[PDB]
């Protein structure tokens, strides 16, 4: 979950598996993603009004961006730890 | 590098270096000459 | 280490499996931590305990844990008085003295 | 191109002195240096190939809008509304007649913009501004 | 049980009642009798929603007027919760009376939440779900399929099956939540959305969001069909002003203007093609507009206009189209030159803060566009798109944006402001201009509601101060009160931590967010609270950027390494799907006892609607005061409008908004008086804001906890958890915190 930056060497044998790990993350999101109850359906909560077009909230309400406007990767570690906890909880849901 | 911005262009070069740049005293403890060690740092 | 309520309850269920039907099946858990790390689902273990008629009483040490409270309630048929949390050393001794009477 | 003057062939990058000068009779992306080089001595024809309209130096101006068709539409709208300025007070509250007048104004503006009936609309504009 | 208030029999679906619930019902009933607006702050935890539902249903069924009920909450999950409580209440009423009386109670939400079509289900945008549903259900597709049976256009079977049966036979009598309604419509192959729309008027009670009654883009259909002499309840109305402002606010970007130019060009090509093929379809529009028929007359009832009406219906004009935009090509030229004027206006290198009157004057002198043709822009674009009958409108979405902007800035001139910012964000290298048409008066969107409805019950768990709202929104209140919850033992522990363990001061102001001492103190606080909190712990941050930065540097410094040893870390993702899965995982971890922490924003999606009761709560840890970014232009404009309109000060309103967000974060921990949980507020500046808290939170907050440190706050938390991990005394809570029927009768006899 540490923020990855480009000046580190990494390892040439292991760093080719980064794309495969992102592919596995998408695959994990595939069977993690399921419809939830309306008690905790925040997507339904924000899509209750589909045509709302108010003021776009200030930059403290969006993920942080670089000088070029691209994502800084801070949301990526949040996604990673959320996916880690979901994997830990989903591993409890089995035949054991 | 300092005239491109006068002409309006963006200078890709920084201004060069031409413009603006810069005992042993006596030892009373003679019985351990070589047992004590020097410590110039913490 | 890290506590495992599910592993403890699974071995308790295994130990109480050869117990005859006339003999009551009880598990007294002195739980010190506030969280448990389980290898699998613990609600399945609680359901198996209820099906095997095993009554669980937990003497907690720090605070009220909801998984222990729900386990005690399910194993004691809606009775929430079987989850005990100590106050002092005298109250902990009183809890251990209360734990010797038949349920 | 929207960035460089095709007549003098100068990019905005190396030459920031170019400007968005156009003419109402023919809208051309032409720079102030080209205007002062050609039309200062006298009136001449349009230096862009395929056009030969006569035009003057003092009629040049900077373009407000990005679209050439929008710029010429608002310029034609100004050239119509300078003499056509009847309002609801001039029509004495007759809302349907004011709407019909607005229909006629937009019709003649569209006709001047597309050149479909330019001679008859110009004649009508002249005989209505003579009053 | 069943009791009596004056002459009104009330059927409470619980054998026991709270004194706060009974006094709440008394105040609501006397408000309904007098016929005015009320403001009520029930303590959280107590059954506020069930008290509202019980008293209002009893009033509606017993009184001969039989007034309908409009239950307006802020969040679709809260509409679901109110619907579930309504089913419980009406099942109890059916069991008590022996029969199911004639009752209709329905919740209303969007097509994205009430769509069962297998094709248009996985579309992530409610706009495109809406557009595909009209594309299949305007009736134009039905007539096209009737004329040509071999036409490739299709119809929705759920919408089609509603034509076979009547409106009163859509659902059986009773209360339908969203889940039960979806199950019934899936097993009967019916459209739940159109079912709810068609029997809005048949409901004894209809529950929906604040958007469907404040936002006129969707409320103009609902307000007409609901009763205008009905009782209106505004549940969780502490953040109603954000909805009111967002109803009439708009932002425009240069990307939006580029797509607007492309949509205008595609539109001009579309009128060119239609004029080439057949011009009668525009000639009849011209004849109808000359006659004076509006969008209501031309549009049929079963289809919708393309651009939703962005402004209030009484602010809409009733006269005919002025004729500048009556022709198709004339309106396309008008729209194109308006969009080009907007493009010229956004090329300004500094901040412009201008009135709509000044904007209209500048637009008139530079473009010759008047206010009256702009006031009909959305209606004219909707009519033009309707009779162009275009299949694709993805190019015309920006045209909807432009028409909405034009109508808003044309018909509104007072209480609104246009802000042109050369930099949308200051972090970006290349400038990105933005144009924001912002509503500075939150009372504008809610004024027709109070003009229409006689009895409005503004209600929240944590609405404070109560006198702020009759000033901030221009309405008169017949009674405003906050209840103090009566407890045998102090169920919640509010604590204000103004310093760390080593007495270094802690604060969450945005410019020192990278302070290592403050970040280390917050990390150590969170570590100790995670170690001593049993089941779950929710930590609310002032902003998402603050939370991202502090969590990233917490992971850098290794605080999360021993947070993970005790609790699973779940962070509120900006994606709502991932946030909902994170919330479900958090609740699962709290239930099975693994232990969980949820890091969320105090003004985010989680802070509204979502509750944390029993194991899901137990600790609300507030990193700092959730202050809004004060240097933002729109907030400064709103604050200035408050200053020279309702004499509300800069710091007073900023503290009010931030403290009400803190209060709504603190109020989520309690449901029931058996529930418990600590509320810690980690900032220096909460210590002066004890009076700005809600009354029950201030009663729970002692004077010795205003300037706590981390270690003694931890010790107090341990003592509190050990104290209420013990079984409470039924003799102590027999008749002081919860009432039986005989206790209520004795209290009534003592009152009289
Ligand atoms: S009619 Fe109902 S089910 Fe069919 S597409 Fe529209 S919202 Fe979905
Ligand atoms: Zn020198
Ligand atoms: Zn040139
Ligand atoms: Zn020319």
């Amino acid at each position: 979950g540490e923020k990855i930056m480009q000046n580190d060497r990494g390892d040439v044998i292991i760093d080719r598996y980064l794309t495969l790990d992102q592919e596995f993350d998408r695959k994990d999101d595939d069977m993690l993603l399921h419809p939830v109850k309306k008690i905790i359906d925040l997507d339904g909560n924000i899509q209750d009004d589909p045509v709302v077009r108010g003021n776009r909230p200030d930059f403290t309400m969006q993920p942080g961006v670089d000088i070029n406007g691209n994502s800084d990767g801070t949301v990526d570690i949040l996604k990673g730890m959320n996916r880690l906890s979901e994997k830990m909880i989903m591993a409890l849901k089995n035949e054991y | 590098p300092r005239k491109l911005q006068d002409l309006g262009l963006k200078p890709a070069s920084v201004d060069p270096a031409t413009i603006k740049r810069q005992r042993k005293g006596k030892i009373t403890n003679t019985h351990m000459t070589g047992i004590l060690k020097d410590y110039s740092h913490r | 280490g890290n506590p495992s309520l599910q592993n403890a309850l699974e071995m308790a269920r295994g130990l109480l499996l050869p117990v005859p039907a006339h003999c009551t099946r009880e598990v007294l858990i002195v739980f010190g931590s506030l969280s448990t790390t389980d290898p699998g689902d613990i609600h399945q273990t609680i359901d198996s305990l209820v099906s095997e008629k095993i009554r669980v009483k937990v003497l907690g040490l720090s605070a009220q844990v909801a998984i222990c409270k729900e386990l005690c309630k399910a194993t004691n048929y809606g009775d929430e008085s079987f989850y005990k949390i100590l106050l002092d050393e005298t109250h902990l001794k009183e809890l251990f003295n209360e734990a010797v009477t038949p349920l | 191109n929207k960035d460089m003057c095709p007549i003098c062939k100068t990019d905005r990058y190396l030459s920031p002195d170019v400007k968005f000068l156009v003419n109402p009779e023919c809208y051309h992306r032409i720079c102030e240096s080209c205007v002062d080089r050609i039309f200062s001595l006298g009136p001449a024809q349009c230096p862009y190939k395929g056009c030969d309209k006569i035009l003057r130096k003092n009629k040049f101006k900077t373009q407000i809008f990005d679209d050439v068709e929008v710029e010429k539409e608002v310029d034609i709208r100004k050239r119509v509304f300078n003499v056509f300025n009847k309002t609801i007070d001039d029509f004495n509250g007759d809302l349907v007649e004011y709407n019909k007048y607005l229909e006629e104004v937009e019709d003649i503006i569209y006709k001047l913009d597309h050149g479909i009936d330019v001679a008859k609309t110009e004649e009508k504009l002249r005989t209505y501004e003579e009053l | 049980m069943k009791f009596y208030i004056d002459d009104l029999p009330v059927l409470f679906p619980y054998p026991k009642i709270y004194p706060e619930q009974y006094n709440y019902m008394c105040d609501i009933k006397k408000t309904l009798d007098v016929g005015g607006n009320s403001i009520l702050e029930m303590p959280s935890g107590t059954g506020k929603t069930v008290s509202l539902l019980s008293l209002t249903i009893a009033y509606q069924m017993h009184y001969p007027e039989h007034r309908k009920i409009i239950y307006c909450s802020r969040t679709m999950s809260e509409i679901e919760k109110a619907l579930v409580e309504l089913e419980n209440l009406m099942d109890y009423r059916t069991k008590e009376l022996g029969y199911q009386e004639d009752f209709r109670g329905l919740g209303l939400t969007s097509r994205k939440n009430l769509c069962l079509h297998p094709e248009v289900s996985k579309e992530r945008k409610g706009t495109v779900v809406d557009e595909k549903c009209r594309r299949m259900t305007n009736g134009q597709a039905k007539r096209k399929l009737e004329e040509d049976p071999e036409a490739n256009v299709e119809l929705c079977e759920y919408h089609e099956n509603l034509y076979n049966i009547e409106v009163e036979d859509y659902l059986p009598k009773g209360v339908f939540s969203f889940e039960k309604l979806l199950k019934y419509c899936e097993e009967k192959t019916l459209c739940p959305y159109f079912i709810v729309r068609r029997m809005i008027s048949l409901c004894n009670i209809i529950i929906y969001s604040y958007h469907y009654l404040l936002d006129p883009k969707i409320a103009e259909r609902v307000s007409n069909e609901v009763s205008k002499d009905s009782i209106v309840i505004f549940d969780e109305a502490h953040n109603i002003d954000n909805v009111c402002i967002e109803s009439l606010s708009l932002d425009l970007t240069t990307d939006a203007l580029r797509r607007a130019t492309r949509g205008a060009n595609a539109l001009d090509e579309r009128i060119s093609e239609v004029r080439k093929v057949d011009s009668q379809k525009l000639q009849d529009e011209y004849e109808k507009l000359v006659q004076g028929l509006h969008s209501a007359d031309i549009l049929t009832d079963q289809e919708e206009p393309f651009v939703e009406t962005p402004v209030l219906p009484q602010d809409l004009l009733t006269e005919a189209i002025p004729g500048n935009i009556r022709r198709a090509e004339h309106f396309v030229s008008f729209l194109k030159r308006l969009i080009e004027y907007l493009k010229t206006r956004m090329k300004v290198l500094h901040v412009i803060s201008e009135t709509p009157k000044s904007f209209l004057q500048h637009l008139k002198q530079l473009t010759f566009i008047e206010r009256k043709p702009l006031r009909f822009c959305s209606e004219r674009l909707s009519l033009l798109v309707r009779t162009l009958e275009v299949t694709e409108v993805e190019d015309f979405t920006a045209l909807k944006d432009i028409a909405t902007f034009a109508t808003l800035i044309s018909t509104y001139e007072e209480g609104f402001l246009l802000i042109i910012e050369p930099y949308e964000i200051e972090n970006a290298a290349v400038p990105n201009p933005i144009m924001r048409f912002t509503c500075l008066d939150a009372s504008i969107a809610i004024k027709p509601v109070f003009e229409r409805f006689s009895s409005v019950i503004i209600t929240s768990g944590t609405i404070s101060p109560l006198d702020m709202y009759p000033r901030m929104l221009n309405f008169k209140t017949v009674l405003q009160k906050s209840y103090a919850m009566t407890l045998a033992k102090k169920s919640f522990l509010p604590m204000i931590i103004t310093k760390g363990s080593d007495q270094v001061a802690i604060s969450s102001r945005f410019e020192i967010r990278n302070d290592p001492s403050i970040v280390r103190n917050y990390g150590s606080m969170l570590v100790e609270f995670a170690k001593i909190t049993p089941d779950g712990m929710v930590v609310f941050f002032p902003s998402y950027l603050y939370m991202e930065s502090i969590v990233s540097m917490w992971q850098t410094m290794g605080i999360l390494d021993e947070v993970w040893k005790h609790k699973l870390i779940l962070v509120e993702t900006p994606d709502a799907q991932e946030t909902s899965l994170a919330l479900e995982t958090y609740r699962k971890a709290c239930s099975n006892g693994r232990g969980a922490i949820l890091l969320s924003v105090a003004r985010g999606k989680v802070s509204e609607g979502i509750d944390f009761d029993h194991q899901y709560g137990r600790t609300v840890l507030m990193i700092g005061i959730p202050f809004q970014y004060t240097e933002s232009r729109i907030l400064k404009a709103r604050l200035e409008f408050m200053r020279e309109n309702y004499r509300i000060r800069e710091n007073d309103f900023l503290s009010f908004d931030a403290m009400r967000h803190a209060a709504q974060c603190l109020g989520r921990v309690l449901r029931g008086k058996d529930d418990y949980g600590v509320m810690v507020l980690a900032d220096r500046r909460f210590s002066r804001k004890r009076s700005q808290l809600p009354k029950w939170i201030a009663q729970g907050l002692s004077d010795a906890d205003l300037n706590l440190s981390t270690d003694m706050a931890i010790s107090n938390t341990k003592q509190f958890l050990r104290t209420m991990a013990q079984p409470t005394d039924p003799k102590d809570q027999e008749g002081v915190s919860v009432w039986s029927y005989e206790d209520l009768i004795k209290h009534q006899n003592s009152r009289k």
